């Protein structure tokens, strides 16, 4: 069947928004008076770096970004020319709540206001090309419960998107300060294992769903359920 | 374990 073209070197840019220090949030926003620094997030940034460099992307890391700073960054890559690129990736590592992610200042950036900056109209050099977003953040403060089981041509403006959420809405996602987050670490492991095999991203994200689903938070009897969304029209593979 |  149809497969997105993926032969350019580099494949495209891989943005990494890596939020660790939330002192501004603790100071300015009363609601987030005790929101914690995201210790161990560099383990995700590093794993993402290693993984997508192996997949021939050019990594563009940005540390400790407020909401306005994130917007500025996205607007820059929105206005850039991706004509010689076959793909675009944006990884966000931060705190969040339902439908949003927090900047280090504790302000809110709705996820749709992030992804929509790279629609075909707003970023024509990425038209027809896969745009992939990975969001590592909570989407609420609820613990996901567990359940027992037995062991020319015109296309839509919002085409070719892939949104990989670390969790379903309303619920938390986990970060091990000594290992990284459940979602990102699992994602990078699956990518590095299955991309050389030629597996597509939906298959890999399915495996990620399976892997994270088997992890437990024994302190609160919590689980985590990642949730991909996509408008992809072709199979997405990352040759190596 | 911590949450985001």
């Amino acid at each position: 069947d149809k497969v997105y073209q993926m032969k350019s070197k580099p494949r495209g840019y891989c943005l990494i928004i890596n939020n660790h220090n939330f002192a501004k949030a603790r100071e300015k926003v009363p609601k987030l008076h005790s929101i914690r620094d995201r210790n161990g997030t560099h383990l995700d940034a590093g794993a993402l770096t290693t993984t997508f460099e192996e997949l021939h992307f050019e990594i563009k890391p940005h540390d400790d970004c407020t909401v306005e700073q994130i917007y500025e960054i996205l607007k820059i890559y929105q206005l850039m020319d991706h004509s010689n690129m076959d793909c675009f990736i944006c990884c966000i590592l931060s705190h969040g709540d339902k439908g949003i992610i927090y900047g280090t200042d504790g302000q809110e950036a709705p996820i749709y206001e992030l992804t929509s900056q790279f629609t075909g109209l707003k970023c024509p050099s990425l038209a027809g090309k896969p745009k992939v977003f990975f969001i590592q953040a909570c989407q609420g403060d609820n613990y996901q419960k567990g359940i027992p089981v037995e062991t020319t041509r015109y296309i839509p403006d919002e085409a070719d998107f892939l949104l990989g959420m670390a969790t379903v809405n309303n619920c938390v996602s986990y970060r091990n300060p000594a290992e990284g987050t459940w979602y990102i670490q699992s994602l990078c492991q699956s990518l590095r294992e299955r991309c050389p095999r030629g597996d597509d991203i939906l298959t890999i994200l399915t495996e990620v769903n399976y892997e994270v689903s088997n992890k437990d938070d024994k302190k609160n009897m919590g689980k985590q359920m990642p949730q991909p969304t996509f408008t992809l029209r072709k199979k997405l593979v990352f040759p190596s | 374990l911590e949450t985001x």
